[PDB]
């Protein structure tokens, strides 16, 4: 007996006894749909989905997982049984999410969905509204770190990325700046602000030339000081206060001392030009680290991927 | 604990910065550069320990600091 059996299981809640009895019914039957949306009921969005196969009812199987929120499985068979009526299914449903502010839960249904440009369209929005708030450094890096990620794996799915790469670079040399300039080893910290005056358009130009300028004055380089204040006055996105302030130090810096002073792949763990020919290489940031400081790190420091 | 004992320990921990910071916080002792340091970030906020970045663990505790973060 099969439709009793069916309803035995499913009252002694015995799931496991189902799924048997769904894969020992033959191709089609009467009773694999009512299986299906006993599964349904309780949640098994796997089991449904192949007793509804077994149905050869696919409309169903992808109703049940939009239902159940299983988008990837839902976009997969759309693709196999020629549907695709679900990318308005997404659409609609990641702009009501949007609609209730919830940006991450768009996000992860776009990375369910492997609709990979999307959410990273919406990371980098996000990553470029924390780098105005001015936010903590480490934060706006792991964003632009999961925004880069989310690139490659749209590229890997293709099969632009010296965009998103950049953008988390430039945070990650900030961090690696600062920390140089903290640890006492001024002049890499030095060359590594000089480096990361090329990303004036990611971090604002106000807080990049106010590090090189604390920089060269901590590592008395004071020629590259004053091409910084230079810039830093010239900023239009000064108030006249503020101007006046940068100036009366320039001024105070300038009176005590004198202001006239005394591309390559660039290594990711200090900074410094990669001048040798043959270096170590990371398998996702794709960005090289010295052969004399790989050993240090069993992760890639720019991107925390496993070292190999 | 004391109360001798609790103002003894502020006076230490409030004098133990000044000289901490003082190395970078100016030039040649006599020049303050508290306009340019305000953009600098904390020390512990800029330490990185060597751990793997799995895209999920990440973005979790990015989303939940951003929430926590967010009002
Ligand atoms: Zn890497």
């Amino acid at each position: 007996n099969q439709e009793r059996l069916a309803e035995c299981y499913y009252m002694l809640e015995d799931y496991e006894g189902l799924e048997n009895l769904a894969i020992s019914l033959p191709e089609n039957h009467k009773l694999l749909p009512e299986i299906a949306q006993m599964f349904v009921r309780v949640g098994m969005c796997e089991q449904a989905v192949t007793a509804f196969l077994k149905c050869s009812q696919p409309k169903a199987a992808v109703d049940t997982c939009v239902h159940l929120n299983q988008w990837n499985k839902a976009v997969e068979l759309a693709k196999n049984h020629s549907m695709k009526e679900i990318g308005s299914l997404l659409a609609r449903y990641a702009s009501h999410l949007l609609e209730k502010n919830k940006t991450l839960d768009a996000i992860e249904l776009y990375r369910k969905a492997n609709y990979f440009f999307d959410a990273a369209k919406l990371m980098f929005k996000i990553a470029d509204e924390e780098a105005k708030k001015g936010s903590k450094p480490l934060r706006v890096k792991k964003l632009y770190v999961l925004s880069a990620l989310l690139i490659e794996q749209y590229h890997e799915q293709m099969k632009f990325t010296d965009n998103a790469w950049r953008g988390a670079e430039a945070y990650h040399f900030f961090i690696l700046a600062q920390r140089q300039l903290y640890e006492g080893c001024v002049d890499t910290a030095l060359k590594t602000a000089l480096h990361l005056k090329d990303y004036e358009d990611i971090i604002p130009p106000v807080e990049i030339y106010s590090l090189l300028a604390l920089c060269a004055c901590a590592s008395r380089a004071f020629g590259t000081c004053s091409k910084a204040f230079i810039k830093l006055k010239s900023l239009e996105t000064l108030s006249s206060e503020q101007k006046q302030q940068y100036e009366d130090l320039a001024l105070e810096i300038f009176t005590k001392h004198t202001s006239k002073d005394n591309k390559l792949p660039t290594c990711v763990a200090t900074g410094s030009p990669i001048t040798e020919y043959q270096f170590w290489m990371c398998s996702v940031c794709k960005h090289g680290v010295l052969a004399q400081e790989i050993s240090h790190y069993s992760f890639c420091p720019l991107c925390h991927s496993p070292v190999g | 604990p004391s109360i001798q004992i609790k103002r003894v320990m502020t006076y230490r921990d409030l004098d133990n910065d000044l000289m901490k910071y003082s190395a970078i916080q100016t030039l040649d002792g006599e020049i303050d550069l508290k306009l340019l340091t305000k953009v600098l970030a904390p020390e512990h906020e800029v330490r990185e320990d060597d751990v793997g970045w799995d895209w999920d663990h990440l973005f979790t505790e990015v989303s939940s600091e951003v929430l926590t973060e967010w009002d």
